[PDB]
Parts: C-alpha cells; sequence; structure tokens
C-alpha cells in the first residue's frame, strides 16, 4: 500500500512535463472597406446662351 | 536557475498533495514529532523531504 502511494507520486512528478503551447498570430492584421463609386468633384458651368 | 527552483517547488508541491491525500503514507507519530515547533501536518513533512 505504502508503494503505490510513493509510486503514484513520481509518476504525478514525470507526467508534470509540458508538450507544446498553441496561439493566434493576428496582430498588425486588420479589416478592408470597399469604396463603390470614385469621386470626381466636377460640375460643368455653361452660360444661359451656350457661348 | 530560476527554471530549477520553479520546477522543484512544484514537483515538491505534488508530491505532498499526494502523499497526504486518501490514506497518508505517513505515520502519526511522525506528524506529532514534525509539528511540536507548530507548523503543520503538511508544512512539517515538507521540509523534511527538501
Amino acid at each position: 500500500e505504502d508503494m503505490a502511494k510513493i509510486y503514484g507520486a513520481v509518476a504525478a512528478v514525470s507526467k508534470n512535463v509540458n508538450s507544446s503551447v498553441t496561439y493566434e498570430v493576428k496582430r498588425g492584421t486588420h479589416e478592408l472597406i470597399k469604396v463603390p463609386t470614385i469621386p470626381h468633384n466636377l460640375v460643368l458651368i455653361q452660360s444661359d446662351n451656350g457661348k | 536557475t530560476s527554471g530549477s527552483i520553479i520546477n522543484h517547488a512544484n514537483n515538491l508541491n505534488k508530491v505532498i498533495n499526494h502523499v497526504f491525500a486518501d490514506k497518508p503514507l505517513i505515520s502519526e507519530t511522525m506528524l506529532k514529532i514534525l509539528t511540536i515547533d507548530g507548523t503543520t501536518g503538511k508544512d512539517g513533512y515538507r521540509n523534511w523531504l527538501d
């Protein structure tokens, strides 16, 4: 019985080993919007007689 | 090294928790000796193992 306790404690220590890490790489990334129209900013000014 | 100290501390706590779980591995006679100063049974056994 006391041997099972000693053997169990050793197995607990051996099981404390770490395997790996996992993380997401998202820094520096931004979403993109879509502009549907082109701004021209033009107006045609014409006289009444058209000259 | 800080890594060795952290590894020793964590492993030692795991052993103490497992040893004192369910039926303790250590009889009550040794606990009386290690708790004469005033420290608890878990703490007294922990320093002796170190």
